[PDB]
């Protein structure tokens, strides 16, 4: 689980305006029929932001639009960024599956 | 000048007007929907007093912007 755009001279730090999200596809995937993973966003004073569920693509794409407009007036309502982010994600079936100890980078 | 200029799903086809915004060409990188890409152009040397590009000095090669040029 890591960050395709992320800056060279140190670790855990993105470049670009938008941050590219992706994560290998889970083992056992065809034990189970239909699958999907749960992505929730967190800020660094621990407030969620967005839980997004992604079912058959394993690279998910923030956007900046997203993180200001969706998000930093719904969470003051006023204009700004977001520019410390967290991630976390699990990896749920359908039937009563979910993964165990979430997942982050 | 080095202008970040398109929401674009394809590579396009460099500006031809010696503008520093150019025909119809954003000056700084907008936002962007997850199907497009950002394409930037390593534009010549500008003229401030004209505010285009000098004569000649065409804009550059249009690349993809993958993180920092």
């Amino acid at each position: 689980f890591r960050v395709v755009n992320t800056a060279s001279g140190d670790v855990t730090e993105f470049v670009g305006p938008d941050v590219k999200l992706a994560w290998d596809k889970i083992p056992e995937e065809e034990i189970i029929p239909e699958i999907y993973y749960t992505l929730e966003i967190y800020d660094s004073q621990d407030r969620m932001l967005r839980s997004v569920r992604i079912e058959d693509v394993y690279t998910y794409d923030y956007l900046l639009t997203y993180n200001k407009a969706d998000f930093a007036l719904l969470n003051s309502g006023a204009l700004g960024i977001n520019r410390k982010l967290r991630f976390r994600i699990r990896a749920e079936g359908e039937n009563g599956e979910q993964s165990v100890g979430w997942a982050t980078i | 000048t080095v202008f970040i200029y398109i929401i674009g799903t394809s590579l396009p086809a460099k500006p031809t007007s010696p503008a520093y915004p150019p025909s119809g060409w954003s000056k700084t990188p907008p936002n962007r929907t997850s199907n497009t890409q950002n394409i930037y152009c390593s534009t010549g040397t500008l003229d401030p007093v004209t505010n285009q590009l000098v004569s000649g000095t065409s804009w550059s090669d249009v690349v993809q912007w993958s993180g920092t040029e």
